[PDB]
């Protein structure tokens, strides 16, 4: 349960593989939800300085 | 993707608004009947409101009959009857109501039926002098009574 | 001007209701309906020059 | 020869709720990176014992 | 013909039982992933019942999916896995459930996808050696485990 | 035991051969040895 809604909570997609550690059938799901933009850029970060 | 299936569309209704005419100018249709040979369907299809020209046929065993004329014969140019205004049930009525006095904008005629919407049609106003077409302002003004 | 249709029971004539697909007997589920209705509420009218 | 099983499980995914109706977008959550290195405000962790 | 059309059917639907098998042979069930490239919308479209062997991939980019056998495929015919029985989402789910240890009747199996309905298919009577089946008495009695 | 369904990660042919970790020539002769592998776990029924 932790681990399905953090994966929506960290990238917004679902995606299990078959080479997962904990998938002995080795099902295929890409279930992807479309979260619009997950991440804000920033060219800068906060702790950049310089002088 | 997969599991989740995201928001898509199904149908899309376009409710268009039938094409006006002048009030001043007044109207005079006719019903006739429909040539079954050309494809009713693929004429009245578009949502957008189109006014495309019929001819009759003026000897033949279909005469009375009309047809949507093809601007490349010359036997449906001498003999073109009026313009069928913004719709049609095709295929619960084989007549047409054809108006054969009226002032349409001429940003709405169209004379393929694969033609951009809503947009002058340049192959009518190349020939509008044969079809008894008057152009004035932006309007077609037509009576086919002689 | 809007589009005339009643919106309560075409939100009940949109389901396909024979709907036998991939799994050969018709499924069980669950739907929810929901009325949006856009707008353009920043095309504002003049309000101020009636006032001159 | 007699032996003893259990098993175990569940059927679920997480449903996101919310979804913007003009367009089909979502804007609940998102993610930023605002520190490049920041490790060196941190006090060090203990290591693991391995036994 | 024209103003007041007759009754014309529009839509039937068709339902089914699903395919039967012996109490006495035990059931099997294991999933497995699809491969993309079979056009999987065709084998699941008659709501007739019907079961199809299906092979799997021994090596390369899409070792462990699975694929509907063909009988001039060797390299599906010597590496047959099983048999879905029944319908299944193939838009929804890209995983299915393959039956492995079964008894399913002779009329219920099918490998044409242009297949007849309960109709007993010729082609896996005649290689039902190399498919490791066993008809017995009109049944396919089957065992991919071993 | 003569019919039963062990991981792959569990057969080890040799006393010498690292735990936790496939044995390869177990794999490498999976058909004279009868084992059919159709996921992690192996099945054998050497009854039959």
């Amino acid at each position: 349960r932790r681990w399905l809604t953090w994966q929506v909570m960290r990238t917004g997609r679902i995606t299990i593989q078959p080479n997962d550690p904990y998938n002995p059938n080795g099902l295929k799901y890409v279930i992807d939800y479309g979260v619009t933009d997950i991440e804000l850029p920033l060219p800068q970060k906060f702790d950049a300085k310089d002088g | 993707m997969d599991k989740v299936k995201l928001f898509q569309t199904i149908g899309r209704v376009e409710y268009w608004e039938r094409v006006p005419r002048l009030h001043a100018y007044g109207v005079f249709a006719l019903p006739f009947p429909m040539d079954p040979d050309v494809n009713w369907a693929q004429w009245f299809t578009g949502p957008h409101p189109r006014a495309f020209l019929v001819s009759i046929h003026k000897y033949g065993p279909k005469a009375g009959h009309v047809y949507p004329t093809n601007l490349t014969d010359e036997d449906a140019l001498l003999n073109v009857i009026g313009m069928v205004l913004d719709g049609h049930d095709y295929e619960n009525d084989p007549n047409v109501t054809v108006t054969l006095k009226a002032a349409v904008p001429i940003e709405y005629v169209q004379q393929d039926p694969q033609a951009p919407a809503l947009q002058p049609h340049q192959a009518v106003l190349d020939a509008a002098e044969v079809l008894k077409l008057k152009v004035i302002k932006g309007h077609y003004f037509f009576d086919y009574t002689r | 001007m809007r589009v005339p249709i009643n919106i309560n029971n075409a939100l009940a004539r949109v389901r396909d209701p024979l709907s036998i697909g991939g799994l050969k007997f018709p499924t069980t589920k669950e739907i929810q309906e929901a009325v949006a209705a856009i707008a353009d509420k920043f095309n504002q009218e003049n309000d101020l020059v009636d006032r001159f | 020869p007699p032996y003893y099983a259990i098993i175990a499980g569940f059927h679920g995914l997480p449903q996101l709720s919310g979804y913007n109706t003009e367009d089909f977008s979502f804007h609940r959550f998102k993610w930023l990176k605002y520190a490049n290195n920041v490790q060196s405000y941190l006090p060090p962790f203990p290591p693991k014992v391995e036994l």
